[PDB]
């Protein structure tokens, strides 16, 4: 996906005061989840899972 | 004078390599992925012009 496709929707929606993260998925699912879970901590679960 | 953006490749098949580029990358992304933290911010807003 070429990001420029949803760059006018963060304007506003940073203009709407709030607060928000942005993250890549890759192209290889597990991974993801290899580099999620390894360095996942307790309060990162917790957080995520939020 | 406009800050610069990356422009990427196509996919292409392999061992074929001439057209050149001297112009070194946005070499400061990593150097904001410090420096957010260094300057300690949690949230923050950012700006870029028309073009």
């Amino acid at each position: 996906y070429d990001i420029r496709g949803l760059q006018s929707f963060l304007d506003q929606a940073s203009r709407l005061g709030l607060d928000v993260s942005l993250q890549k998925v890759d192209k290889n699912i597990s991974h993801v989840f290899t580099s999620l879970f390894t360095t996942m901590k307790t309060e990162e679960l917790n957080r995520y899972r939020d | 004078g406009s800050p610069r953006t990356a422009c990427h490749l196509n996919p292409s098949p392999d061992g074929e390599a001439y057209t050149l580029a001297s112009r070194p990358p946005v070499r400061l992304n990593d150097v904001m992925l410090r420096l957010v933290t260094e300057l300690r911010w949690q949230k923050f807003v950012m700006f870029y012009d028309s073009e």
